[PDB]
């Protein structure tokens, strides 16, 4: 059931970036193979042959699919790593916002060192941004 | 969603949370009275709870179930050996010996957890040893007792420490010799005749001086950096210089992307009237 | 007391080499709680005789004088270790000697000192810690405490528990048996250093068998491979007397003193063939 | 210069053309010590990318760029 | 519609990051923009402490003394959650908002406080606060319930098959249930060999029982 | 252009690996992300990295002794089985008295 | 079948004893090389911490099983804090980066590769530690036939210690 | 010999089981237990005769040890009168043998020591020659770092400053110039002792741990390594013959803690180090006895109490 839920959440998250993917969980060798479709490939390939931004996107999608089966009301995330590119980090942030503002059964407390109030819109409902005094 | 209504999960969570406490508080009575029927009722209740869980996934109670079953199994397998081998004759084997040798509970429960275990339940002198087989680690038994008991009352060995017998038997020197009041431009070290590879020496070291925090230097309209020989504090402590560098770095720093291969570079030597390189 | 003390002053003033050798024996026996052999004794006494250009005296009289001095000044006595191949203690014939007092033990000082040691232990390892650089306060030993090592005391405790384990093991314990015993006690044998002993179990047992506290037995066969047994050393037999082990087991049991009877025979039958007497 | 002064696998001359932003790189390397002390963004990242791509390594390992182009 | 139990206001009293803090958090999403010298966040540690999560799982402080602000003796943390929407926990007596408060002093164990909407104290035992934080399906024993900086920076650099599979197995409770199952199998083998020894002893006692019939 | 002979990427890889300098080796090239990764590395992988940096013969002998340790552990289980077989031999002596 | 087992046990027993003998001989011949390696790296560790002034130690853990052979790094940066393992809980990222770069420069003479490449060390840290590390590397590089070292610093500082072997370049 | 020599050997064994060093109260209660183990119980006995007979027995055994070569030297303590016992849990154990076990004045200790300097009999107690030289170098660094040239106004507060301030306000309560900006710290080299050449770090660090837990080195609340009372009682003349160290107004008392000012009128300049290197040094107890008696002014050619009060760490 958890594998099915992770697969459906993965495909739902990848449909935002007009991509198609699936999961393949095997317990014989304890390895997880992920197939991701590129922009123009007509075939889903492994994430090892993908770019850094696509790898970060797949990692974020896997994290979302692993966290989705939980029913926790309040969660928190602070000091996210910046190994990914800014052009991909922006798309990942918009994807996170669009996925977390649709459902109201879960409340998230995101802590980002960079500015989000300037690059992202404010009129979008379900988004609350706050700042403190710079030390 | 009726499938997995939170009241069922809350109820089973509270049931596990107080059942584990009941087991932890009744393991002593189970060991003393020797009646495993309490563990049987616990297993029956666990099976019933799991049957009510069947249909909805719940991974939180699995760890508690594993802990309960491992505790019951170890308690049974230890009480079977610690039980009297005969109906009347209480066989004092090596197990009873190691139990009576590891019966000290002065700190691991009396001081670490601030709990006082009960002491009420020839042949009956065997039910006070099964409740002392849950160490799972070495820093719980008071080895210090048997340590201090040795060489004092049992071995009476003279432990005396002997006294202390064997003990009782390149650019810095150039800037200094140039003078602190003397100021030299950054474009003076680059101009070198008969060599077209020495112009990449100083342009990477004197990039900016406002970060150094010496003084407020005037911003040039052309964009070339400026530098003035001034005294700098030097201390052995790392933090004393770190806080100073951090407070000096608080000033504004110009970030210009100017870069070029020195167009009309011969105009520098016209005013800098130098031919030999300053650096040796 | 003045008559006995003055008699020691006469035999000490007669030859300072006696004082020299008795203080050397005391230092060698108290520095690392080690043993002394006979040949070393003759070598050091000959060195002292050649240094102080005095003819070498007899052996029995010198041994008696050393015993009297160490018994009247510090209360100790140099006890000789009986031979293993031969087995009356050989006072002037044995090849191994050890210092040990011959005083009747008290019955309240042990309780007070163990109560004080427990009061300290309540503070030493709070939350699984250890005194020293970890503890903020520098006076970790409270400037006054009857432990004096904080390292060798738990070592002596482990030694005593090993002695009891081998005692109740019919004087014949297997290496795997003691390994699993230390495992169920809590001391791992996977090779990790002990947080308090700062040594492994194999180095500990090899230093113990080197300390002559335990004797190893090696046997070779076809189906058993390399079997190793452990025996009680003669030093333990000379140190731990019958009343000493009786008090030890009655303190370990922690029962009433009225049931002390009929237990001496049980202890004798459980220790097995451990004493040559 | 010397045989024992240069360890096996050492590079002496640096020649970068039409690759780095400066496009004209001639760096002098010494067997004693070589340091690059400058401000951020002056071209240190480009220099390390050039010297690691001279080995023809994987561009995704450093994470600076996706492809060689 | 959004269920109750969500955070509304956050305040920190005598804390290392912010000795005097005040902020409002929405029900749908909460975004915080700022910089911190230390690796720990400004509100994550206080929220995890107030919700019942131990500092050992957060790996932020080695001891409880370092979490206290320097210059003060007690560290006060207050939490405010709304109960006006669906899924209220005794809204009649606890009002529209349930306030939980935890005080961490230098000496002795940490102090707690359970306040209603008016601010009156009801109880002090940890079982009550554990129940009120577990009723809203908020698990504090799961380290993935609150994503820290170290866990995030270690999971983001795990974009390979084996490490991804190990991280997925190390999810909320997958690693826990797998290790529980393997330990159950191991204790089953040990119990079965112990019962084989007991069966040998019972065969001896039955050979003796031929003298009891 | 090596010795006036056109090569490919694999030739450059083996040539640079033969000169004891590599990019995958964490003791020859470091960066911010690589330093942060090396700081959080376990001790066993740190030992593997060190033995890779010093001498591959250490890797060979280490894997050899590891597989031989696994083999001797399997043989320890085998000798436990043969001890069980000795107990079965005692049972067979009892059955021989029965016969 | 037990007589057949009696037939089959001698070769398995001699294989057991031969494997045990080869294990013990391999351990005996492997101990000296790892011992000298760890002693040399600990000597370099102590020398570099004497040069920088901080405190630290490195010890090799040798369990009974060789599969879990682990090496520990015990660094004590703070005077009040006792000896602590290298982790993110005891110290911040700066001390961890310092330990990593000193461990990298320690294994420089043992590695056969000539040049060491490191960069991005002064990110939010005091440049005094990096200056001390650079001056220690300079003092260690005064000898002949020394390994090449490439140092890249995000920032710079004036009033430091210079040598005749360094040259400013872009 | 049934009770006299018996109790003498008992007290000697009890004082040796504590690494030579033992509290006066500890020996007093030990002798209480000895005298209760006698034939009759002595209830009508006050503390003065008890400590008198205790000192008498200590002398009667010290003469014997001197006839053998050792000695039991009694010295005072640096920490003040009412602060040596207020450390933690004055009496560990109630279960008092007598109806009352109290002692207001307890500042004198006892340490096992000899008089021979060569000692050709002993070669190594628990450490070989390398560690012997290491300990010698550590003692040399501790001695050479006793004096300072400049101190900070930090006013570190662990043990002695509060005691000396309490003594000052008990004698003359002003609390105006007691916070002096100059100190005299003898305990130096916490992390400086880590700098060693021929050995590794783990061995020296755990050997230093074993030393400070073997009653040979003491630390402070901050963790400052120092030289405890055992060494200053054992190395009586070794700390004065090698390096000139001054004593108090008594016969011979090595002062490591107490009061020391030496502002400008230092002693003779035979050596390069000043700050009263020949005389004019008092302990905390000696300073309390001086300020509570006649001649409140110091004997160093005039020195007011305002400039005095310098802490000696």
């Amino acid at each position: 059931g958890t594998c099915f839920d992770a697969d459906m959440d993965f495909r739902a998250s990848l449909k935002v970036r007009k991509f198609s993917g699936n999961l393949s969980f095997i317990k014989d060798t304890k390895s997880l193979e992920i197939y991701i479709l590129t922009t123009n490939d007509e075939k889903a390939r492994n994430v090892d042959t993908l770019s850094g931004g696509e790898k970060s996107f797949s990692q974020m999608a896997l994290l979302l699919a692993t966290w989705k089966p939980m029913r926790s009301r309040i969660i928190a995330l602070d000091e996210f790593d910046v190994f990914m590119d800014q052009v991909n980090r922006k798309i990942g942030t918009t994807l996170i916002v669009k996925k977390l503002k649709d459902i109201a059964r879960t409340q998230t407390i995101i802590i980002t060192p960079q500015d989000i109030g300037k690059i992202a819109d404010i009129d979008s409902s379900g988004v609350s941004i706050h700042r403190m005094r710079d030390p | 969603s009726k499938d997995g209504d939170p009241q069922l999960e809350f109820k089973v969570l509270q049931g596990y949370r107080d059942l584990e406490s009941e087991m932890h508080k009744g393991r002593a009575q189970v060991t003393r009275t020797g009646d495993i029927g309490v563990a049987m009722d616990n297993l029956n209740a666990v099976d019933s709870l799991f049957n009510k869980v069947i249909g909805i996934k719940n991974n939180g109670l699995f760890a508690h179930d594993a802990r309960a079953m491992v505790s019951i199994s170890e308690l049974a397998q230890i009480s079977v050996r610690n039980l009297k081998f005969d109906d009347s004759r209480s066989m004092v084997n090596l197990e009873n010996i190691v139990n009576s040798l590891k019966r000290y509970m002065l700190k691991e429960h009396f001081k670490l957890n601030n709990i006082a275990e009960n002491r009420n339940d020839t042949s009956m002198r065997h039910s006070y040893l099964q409740q002392f087989s849950h160490y799972n680690e070495f820093s719980q038994f008071n080895w210090f007792r048997i340590g201090a008991l040795y060489n004092t009352i049992s071995k009476n060995a003279p432990i005396t420490d002997h006294l202390m017998g064997p003990l009782s038997i390149c650019f810095k020197k150039l800037s200094k010799k140039l003078g602190p009041e003397g100021s030299i431009n950054l474009f003076k070290f680059i101009i070198d005749p008969n060599s077209f590879s020495r112009s990449i020496e100083n342009l990477f070291y004197t990039s900016f001086l406002i970060k150094e925090g010496k003084l407020l230097m005037e911003h040039d309209e052309e964009g070339l950096p400026t530098i003035k020989i001034k005294q700098s504090i030097s201390h052995t402590d790392s933090r004393s210089k770190e806080i100073e560098r951090q407070r000096r770095r608080a000033a504004h720093q110009n970030h210009i992307i100017f870069q070029m291969d020195m167009p009309t570079w011969r105009k520098l030597i016209k005013k800098y009237n130098i031919t030999s390189p300053f650096l040796d | 007391d003045l008559t006995e003390d003055l008699a020691v002053a006469k035999i000490v003033k007669e030859n300072p080499v006696a004082r020299k050798m008795v203080r050397y024996i005391l230092s060698r026996g108290e520095s690392q709680n080690s043993i002394i052999t006979r040949n070393k004794l003759q070598s050091v006494i000959h060195e002292a005789a050649r240094e102080e250009n005095i003819a070498k005296p007899s052996f029995s009289k010198m041994f008696m004088d050393i015993n009297a001095i160490l018994y009247n000044v510090y209360g100790f006595e140099l006890q000789g270790l009986p031979s293993k191949n031969n087995m009356e203690p050989l006072g002037h014939r044995a090849q191994k000697f050890i210092l040990l007092n011959n005083v009747p033990h008290s019955k309240n000082f042990d309780d007070f000192k163990i109560l004080q040691s427990a009061h300290t232990y309540e503070e030493l390892i709070v939350t699984g810690e250890y005194i020293g650089d970890d503890i903020a306060s520098g006076t970790s030993n409270t400037l006054e405490s009857k432990l004096s090592t904080d390292r060798d005391l738990v070592y002596k405790g482990v030694l005593s528990v090993i002695l009891c384990i081998v005692f109740f093991s019919k004087n014949n314990i297997l290496h795997q048996e003691l390994i699993k015993f230390l495992e169920t006690f809590g001391i791992p044998s996977d090779g990790s250093k002990i947080a308090i002993l700062n040594i492994t179990i194999e180095d500990l047992i090899k230093s113990l068998e080197k300390r002559e506290y335990i004797v190893r037995l090696e046997e070779k066969s076809d189906t058993d491979g390399e079997v190793i047994s452990y025996r009680i050393g003669r030093r333990t037999q000379a140190e731990l007397g019958l009343e000493s082990l009786e008090k030890l087991v009655q303190e370990i049991m922690g029962l009433e003193k009225e049931q002390t009877k009929s237990l001496h025979d049980d202890i004798i039958k459980s220790i097995g063939d451990s004493y040559s007497i | 210069p010397d045989l024992s002064s240069f360890q096996p696998g050492s590079i002496i001359k640096i020649r970068l053309q039409d690759f780095v932003t400066y496009t004209l790189t001639e760096f002098n390397l010494s067997p004693s010590l070589n340091m690059i002390i400058g401000p951020n963004g002056s071209g240190k990242s480009t220099f390390v990318c050039a010297v690691c791509l001279g080995l023809a390594g994987k561009p995704e390992y450093i994470g600076r760029s996706k492809k060689v182009e | 519609e959004s269920p109750s139990g969500y955070i509304k206001k956050v305040i920190l009293r005598n804390f290392m990051c912010h000795e005097h803090f005040e902020l409002e958090l929405g029900s749908r999403l909460n975004f915080i923009v700022g910089n911190n010298g230390s690796g720990k966040s400004a509100i994550l540690t206080a929220i995890t402490i107030g919700l019942g999560a131990k500092a050992s799982e957060t790996n932020r402080g080695s001891s409880l003394k370092d979490l206290i602000r320097e210059g003060c003796y007690s560290a006060k943390i207050i939490l405010h959650l709304d109960n006006s929407k669906y899924g209220a926990y005794q809204q009649g007596i606890f009002g529209n908002e349930i306030i939980v408060e935890r005080i961490i002093k230098r000496d002795g164990p940490a102090s707690f406080s359970l306040r209603s909407e008016n601010g009156k104290e009801i109880s002090n035992k940890k079982k009550d606060i554990q129940t009120v934080v577990d009723y809203f399906s908020v698990p504090v024993s799961n380290p993935m319930c609150f994503l820290s900086q170290d866990a995030a920076r270690s999971f983001l650099t795990a974009s390979t098959s084996q490490d991804k599979y190990s991280h997925f197995m190390k999810g909320t409770l997958l690693q826990e249930i797998t290790e529980n199952l393997l330990y159950a199998s191991a204790i089953h083998d040990s119990a079965q060999e112990n019962m084989a020894l007991h069966l040998e002893n019972l065969k001896s006692l039955k050979a003796e029982y031929e003298d009891a019939k | 252009l090596i010795n006036d002979y056109q090569v490919s990427e694999s030739v450059v890889k083996t040539l640079v690996a033969q000169l004891n300098i590599q990019l995958d080796n964490l003791c020859q090239f470091l960066s911010q992300e690589r330093v942060e990764e090396f700081a959080r590395l376990k001790s066993v992988k740190l030992l593997v990295e060190t033995i890779r940096s010093i001498d591959a013969s250490l890797l060979d002998v280490l894997d050899e002794l590891r597989e031989l340790q696994g083999n001797e552990q399997s043989l320890q289980k085998d000798l436990d089985f043969k001890k069980a077989k000795i107990v079965h031999l005692r049972q067979e002596s009892d059955k021989l008295r029965k016969s | 079948e037990l007589r057949e087992l009696e037939h089959t046990v001698p070769q398995q027993s001699k294989d057991l004893e031969t494997i045990k003998a080869k294990l013990k001989e391999d351990h005996a011949v492997l101990e000296p090389k790892l011992d000298d390696i760890v002693s040399k790296i600990s000597a370099r560790f102590a020398r570099l911490f004497n040069n920088v002034g901080s405190a630290g130690a490195v010890r090799l853990e040798k369990p009974k099983d060789y599969a879990e052979w682990k090496i520990e790094i015990m660094v004590k940066f703070r005077d009040n804090a006792p000896l602590k393992k290298l982790d993110s809980h005891t110290q911040s990222g700066g001390e961890r980066a310092v330990s990593t770069v000193l461990y990298m420069i320690a294994l420089q003479e043992f590695t056969s590769a000539p040049f060491r490449v490191v960069d991005e060390i002064n990110q939010g840290m005091d440049s005094r530690n990096e200056r001390i590390v650079h001056k220690a590397m300079v003092e260690n590089a005064c000898a002949e036939n020394t390994s090449q070292y490439f140092l890249i610093t995000p920032k710079l500082l004036t009033g430091l210690h210079y040598h005749e072997k360094m040259r400013i370049h872009c | 010999p049934v009770t006299g020599d018996a109790t003498a050997k008992y007290l000697l064994q009890y004082i040796l089981s504590a690494r030579g060093i033992c509290h006066e109260n500890a020996l007093i209660l030990a002798l209480m237990r000895l005298e209760t183990d006698a034939s009759t119980l002595n209830t009508e006995w006050s503390i003065q005769q008890w400590v008198d007979k205790l000192n008498d027995y200590i002398n009667a055994i010290n003469v014997k040890l001197n006839l053998l070569g050792y000695k039991i030297i009694r010295i005072n303590h640096g920490i003040g009168r009412n602060a040596v016992t207020l450390k933690a849990k004055q009496n560990f154990e109630d279960y008092a043998v007598l109806q009352s076990i109290v002692l207001p004045e307890s500042n004198r200790f006892f340490v096992y020591v000899n008089l021979a300097s060569t000692e050709e009999t002993k070669l190594a107690t628990r450490f070989n020659q390398n560690e012997i030289e290491f300990m010698k170098w550590a003692i040399e660094q501790f001695m050479i770092s006793g004096e300072t040239i400049v101190e900070g106004p930090a006013l570190e507060t662990s043990i002695i400053v509060k005691e000396v301030n309490r003594i000052l306000v008990a004698a003359t309560g002003d609390s105006n110039l007691a916070k002096w900006r100059k100190f005299s710290t003898f305990t130096v080299g916490s992390t400086n002792l880590f700098q060693f050449q021929e050995l590794t770090a783990t061995d020296i660090e755990d050997l230093l741990l074993r030393l400070c837990e073997l009653k040979w080195f003491y630390r402070t609340q901050e963790g400052k390594f120092g030289i405890d009372l055992r060494c200053i009682a054992e190395l009586e003349e070794y700390l004065t013959s090698m390096y000139n160290l001054n004593t108090c107004q008594n016969c011979h008392k090595l002062a490591i803690q107490g009061v020391r000012c030496g502002n400008e009128s230092c002693r003779e300049e035979n050596e390069e180090t000043g700050e009263n290197s020949l005389s004019q040094i008092w302990h905390v107890d000696c300073f309390k006895h001086y300020i509570t008696h006649v001649s409140k002014n110091c004997d160093r050619c005039g020195s007011s109490l305002i400039t005095e009060g310098v802490y000696v760490i």
